[PDB]
RNA sequence: CGGUGAUUGGCGCAGCCUGGUAGCGCACUUCGUUCGGGACGAAGGGGUCGGAGGUUCGAAUCCUCUAUCACCGACCA
RNA sequence: CGCCCGUGAU
RNA sequence: CUCAACGGAUAAAAGGUACUCCGGGGAUAACAGGCUGAUACCGCCCAAGAGUUCAUAUCGACGGCGGUGUUUGGCACCUCGAUGUCGGCUCAUCACAUCCUGGGGCUGAAGUAGGUCCCAAGGGUAUGGCUGUUCGCCAUUUAAAGUGGUACGCGAGCUGG
RNA sequence: AGGAUGUUGGCUUAGAAGCAGCCAUCAUUUAAAGAAAGCGUAAUAGCUCACUGGUCGAGUCGGCCUGCGCGGAAGAUGUA
RNA sequence: UACCCGCAGAAGAAGCACCGGCUAACUCCGUGCCAGCAGCCGCGGUAAUACGGAGGGUGCAAGCGUUAAUCGGAAUUACUG
């Protein structure tokens, strides 16, 4: 449940350590953003020598909140903090070549086969 | 002022080239001088150009501090603004006139541009840049150019240009 | 927008009130002085008055309209 | 009493 | 006696008030209404041309004729024994000169994407940075971020920059 | 049904044969036919037209003056 | 294998840098403050031993030059001095 203003930590290895949310894509009026929905961020702090500067304007895909997601027989999966995959602006493609920590299987589609397959565990 | 001048003459900028026993040095000394022709043709400086109606657009909104216009012009894109008299008819008639101020500068500007540019191509009045020497020592002038020599300096010097005009009209 | 005053030689200025004659400084031209330049000394030329129309025998001058510039005001809700 | 200046070839 | 304010008030006279006060006036302004519509906006008529040729796919000069009430105005009819002002918030409601979605004609319409005109008002029709702002510029979205009327809708509903 | 010939009339253009535009614009055969009114092509070609016969068997054409109508004709609480 | 013997035949086997002064070794032509050279001083602006080629020289030689880097020369950090 990631709005505009948050603040996002970084589980790939792009150089990022802290992301903004401005602006949650995908239709008029739309408040969350949740795990599998892509985002437009800001990077606000970043690693000396990475590859993506600090004021960067980039798409992002959410992996862990701490909101959780619900599961079909009513389960919930919840972390301790909200993480974010960086993007390619126009493919929509991941920048880096890491995963850090798990992520779930509502990334399992044709566009995030890619993170799924880095991922140290999927739940 | 004549018919084909710029023509026969286009092809004299540059740098001339004189060695020569110096009248102005007390120990009569042999000394070199340069001095620069530059030939440019006479322009039409057509910036007749005003306003056409059909690419001007005009807003009229209400003053900050709907008596204020903002006219803008459609493929320029450079906007105007005034907001001196209470009427707007008066500030509607000073901002398309300081428009018109606007339009004309910008060619103005863009032909002040170009002439700073050409200053900055020419030659330096100075050794090196020579097209033409006149070493009237020997009695030898030297296009080092094309290259045409000749040694009838006296004539050269009032007026016999068709030896070189002609070879550097390539 | 109104309103009050200016346009005179290449440049900076008088003359207009109160009609009949345009003047000054610098600059310019020639000569002299100096080896030469500047400074200096002696001669000389150049403007029909922003434009236009009126009044008058006659207009830089008086009147009216224009163009450009400068100053000033544009105030209460 | 007042008197400034003299470019660049090797 | 330029008593020229020329039927001449005294021989002899300038200003400030946001610290203000009284008697009055919608006889007279400022806001909104009204009448009008020069201006503004929308439409149409003629067609010189531009569009390789080809006025009319798309533009359309020099000129002409209307509509709306819609900007800036003109007037002074209402209100001076009072009709609270810009913007924001809340809540709206109508028009259609349609922003999106729907249906069509022509295209200088291969397709995708467009241009332009006709019909259509059912529903829908951004969040932020700056600034008191409406507006505007900018960032990023969206199928789209419509144009207006309603005392420039709304202070006995809130605020008070 | 037919609606030709010299002749791609002259100039420039790359092209100008009708058509970017410039000057004009005769002759021949019947019956009629153009240095072309129109669409298309780059030019062609082609498709028209103007023009004349055969059929058909009563009217037909486009101007002027006039009467009454049609379009031009979109707004906000509700027909209004 | 090192070495030794036999065969044939001058046969298979020379370049690089310099030549104004310092520094050993010079003349002609081309160019004309250009093109270019250069460690320092400096050469080229129409008779260049200094640029470029040619002839001739000089020095090293299976190498010869250039660049980098150290000491010497430098008594120019001097104890000697
Ligand atoms: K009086
Ligand atoms: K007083
Ligand atoms: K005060
Ligand atoms: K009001
Ligand atoms: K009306
Ligand atoms: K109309
Ligand atoms: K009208
Ligand atoms: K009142
Ligand atoms: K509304
Ligand atoms: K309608
Ligand atoms: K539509
Ligand atoms: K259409
Ligand atoms: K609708
Ligand atoms: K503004
Ligand atoms: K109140
Ligand atoms: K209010
Ligand atoms: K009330
Ligand atoms: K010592
Ligand atoms: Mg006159
Ligand atoms: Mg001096
Ligand atoms: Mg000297
Ligand atoms: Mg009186
Ligand atoms: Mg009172
Ligand atoms: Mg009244
Ligand atoms: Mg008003
Ligand atoms: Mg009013
Ligand atoms: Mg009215
Ligand atoms: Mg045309
Ligand atoms: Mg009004
Ligand atoms: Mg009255
Ligand atoms: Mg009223
Ligand atoms: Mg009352
Ligand atoms: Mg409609
Ligand atoms: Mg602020
Ligand atoms: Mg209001
Ligand atoms: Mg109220
Ligand atoms: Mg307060
Ligand atoms: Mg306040
Ligand atoms: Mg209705
Ligand atoms: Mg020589
Ligand atoms: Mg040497
Ligand atoms: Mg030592």
């Amino acid at each position: 449940m990631i709005q505009e203003q948050t603040m996002l930590n970084v589980a790939d290895n792009s150089g990022a350590r802290r992301v903004m949310c401005i602006k949650v894509l995908g239709g008029s009026h739309r408040r969350y953003a949740g795990v599998g929905d892509i985002i437009k961020i800001t990077i606000k702090e970043a690693i000396p020598r990475g590859k993506v500067k600090k004021g960067d304007v980039l798409k992002a895909v959410v992996v862990r909140t701490k909101k959780g997601v619900r599961r079909p027989d009513g389960s919930v999966i919840r972390f301790d903090g909200n993480a974010c995959v960086l993007l390619n602006n126009n493919s929509e493609q991941p920048i880096g070549t890491r995963i850090f920590g798990p992520v779930t299987r509502e990334l399992r589609s044709e566009k995030f086969m890619k993170i799924i397959s880095l991922a140290p565990e999927v739940l | 002022s004549g018919d084909y001048a710029y023509g026969w003459l286009r092809t004299e900028t540059g740098v001339h080239r004189l060695v020569r026993k110096s009248p102005f040095d007390s120990g009569g000394r042999r000394h070199t001088s340069f001095s620069s022709a530059f030939v440019y043709p006479e322009v039409d400086d057509d910036i007749d150009i005003e306003i056409n109606p059909a690419d001007l657009r005009i807003d009229v909104y209400r003053t900050s501090g709907e008596s204020a216009v903002r006219i803008t012009h459609i493929p320029t894109g450079i906007v105007t603004q005034c907001q001196n008299d209470r009427s707007q008819h008066k500030n509607k008639d000073q901002a398309m006139k300081q428009m018109k101020a606007k339009l004309y500068e910008l060619e103005m500007q863009k032909k002040n541009a170009e002439k700073q540019a050409m200053e900055d191509n020419k030659s330096d009045i100075g050794w090196g840049s020579q097209i033409r020497s006149y070493v009237l020592d020997d009695s030898r002038i030297k296009d080092l150019r094309t290259g045409v020599e000749t040694r009838n300096t006296q004539a050269v010097l009032d007026g016999s240009l068709d030896q070189f005009i002609e070879a550097s009209l390539k």
